[PDB]
């Protein structure tokens, strides 16, 4: 995956 | 206020080395959760997504590619840098700077996007076009121009210095050498009678050339 | 790859009318956060594109609410309940989820209009690029619409393929047309070893190609 923050 | 500003060299070459630099201000590179990216797109093509490097030194890329790309930053400066090794054609395109985060607070999407920079990746020398006039055929006539094999972009073209501008059509360029063409339509009685001649300038090789469109004759 | 694939791939409307752009991904874009970060931006000629859509149905800030966008898993839409004329450009779908970020190809929102045939000229080599050792014959099809045509080089009865330039306009900002402009390069010994010459066209409104030609020998 690419980089997310949640 | 957010700006990026995208810097490259304009032309170069095939295998040689692409070094395209931005300049970002308005937020930090070193915030938490920030990143800057490169996006670019071929001449009237798509979007192709290249890179994006993390605030912590993570970077993410395009595996097609990997092997050709080196992001890279420099916080302290506002600057970011893209390396790609080998270009060739295929990599004219024009540029973008983008930012991104991963957290919401700090905006994940693509909003702030540079003006972009265009880079042509061609082997030519500067080459004068070849103006060729172009009369209609045997028995609103229509005249055109071609203007062949130009490096680099872009050429000036206008029919009598400008003063003619209604049923002009003049088409974009299209390549190791650029290819242009012209057409005007004029009522049927305007020509041959009253003259017509195609101006094309090229400012990069100091070319001007006129071009009389002549009517053709029995021999 | 995710794909991202765009239905259709040119939308005419009228101003006022209400459009749908589908765009489908070949996998899900729900991110393993929870998240679907499926993106919308408009990029208008010669601009970089401007975000108008994040996460499925986000308006960005300063997006007008004509602009809507829904969906889920690998099936999205973006809505323009009144096309409004600033809003024609070239649409593009992003999925931010999967590495690498991919675009979908782009949707032209263009502007409808009464068809129109083209009007079609052919020109034989100048005197000028014959001097020179060179051969180009050139066809202009001229304010046609809709914007597919094809356009085929005869040689004698033989069909060409080889060395076809083709350029187009972007749609007249005056009369909502297009024009084309096609160009068959040959050497000049190839040239004058035929003496038939024809550029051909087929159009939606014509039931029959429209045919332009001329014979070598007798310019």
């Amino acid at each position: 995956e690419f980089r997310h923050e949640a | 206020q957010v700006t990026l500003k995208e810097s490259g060299p304009g032309i170069l070459k095939p295998s040689q080395t692409l070094s395209l630099t931005c300049s970002f201000s308005g937020f930090s590179l070193s915030t938490s959760g920030m990143g800057v990216g490169w996006i670019r797109q071929p001449s009237g093509k798509g979007l192709e997504w290249l890179a994006h490097i993390w605030w912590d030194d993570d970077r993410s890329y395009n595996p097609s590619l990997k092997s050709q790309l080196t992001i890279s930053k420099d916080a302290a400066r506002n600057q970011v840098f893209l390396r790609i090794t080998s270009v060739d054609t295929a990599d004219t395109a024009t540029y973008y700077c983008v930012r991104r985060a991963h957290t919401t607070v700090l905006g994940d999407w693509f909003a702030y996007w540079g003006q972009g920079t265009l880079v042509t990746v061609s082997a030519a020398k500067t080459t004068a076009p070849s103006v060729y006039p172009l009369a209609p055929v045997c028995g609103s006539v229509t005249l055109g121009c071609l203007v062949k094999g130009y490096f680099p972009e872009p050429v000036t073209l206008t029919w009598n210095s400008g003063s003619l501008s209604s049923g002009v059509h003049t088409f974009p360029a299209v390549l190791d050498l650029y290819t242009l063409s012209s057409s005007v339509t004029v009522t049927s009685s305007t020509w041959p009678s009253q003259s017509i001649t195609c101006n094309v300038a090229h400012p990069a090789s100091s070319t001007k050339v006129d071009k009389k469109i002549e009517p053709r004759g029995p021999t | 790859d995710v794909l991202m694939t765009q239905t259709p791939l040119s939308l005419p409307v009228s101003l006022g009318d209400q459009a749908s752009i589908s765009c489908r991904s070949s996998q899900s874009i729900v991110h393993s956060n929870g998240n679907t970060y499926l993106e919308w931006y408009l990029q208008k000629p010669g601009q970089s594109p401007k975000l108008l859509i994040y996460k499925v149905s986000n308006r960005f800030s300063g997006v007008p609410d004509r602009f809507s966008g829904s969906g889920s898993g690998t099936d999205f839409t973006l809505k323009i309940s009144r096309v409004e004329a600033e809003d024609l450009g070239v649409y593009y779908c992003f999925q931010g989820s999967h590495v690498p970020l991919t675009f979908g190809a782009g949707t032209k929102l263009e502007l409808k209009r009464a068809d129109a045939a083209p009007t079609v000229s052919i020109f034989p080599p100048s005197s000028e690029q014959l001097t020179s050792g060179g051969a180009s014959v050139v066809c202009f099809l001229n304010n046609f619409y809709p914007k597919d045509i094809n356009v085929k080089w005869k040689i004698d009865g033989s069909e060409r393929q080889n060395g076809v330039l083709n350029s187009w306009t972007d749609q007249d900002s005056k009369d909502s047309t297009y024009s084309m402009s096609s160009t068959l390069t040959l050497t000049k010994d190839e040239y004058e070893r035929h003496n038939s010459y024809t550029c051909e066209a087929t159009h939606k409104t014509s039931t029959s190609p429209i045919v332009k030609s001329f014979n070598r020998n007798e310019c």
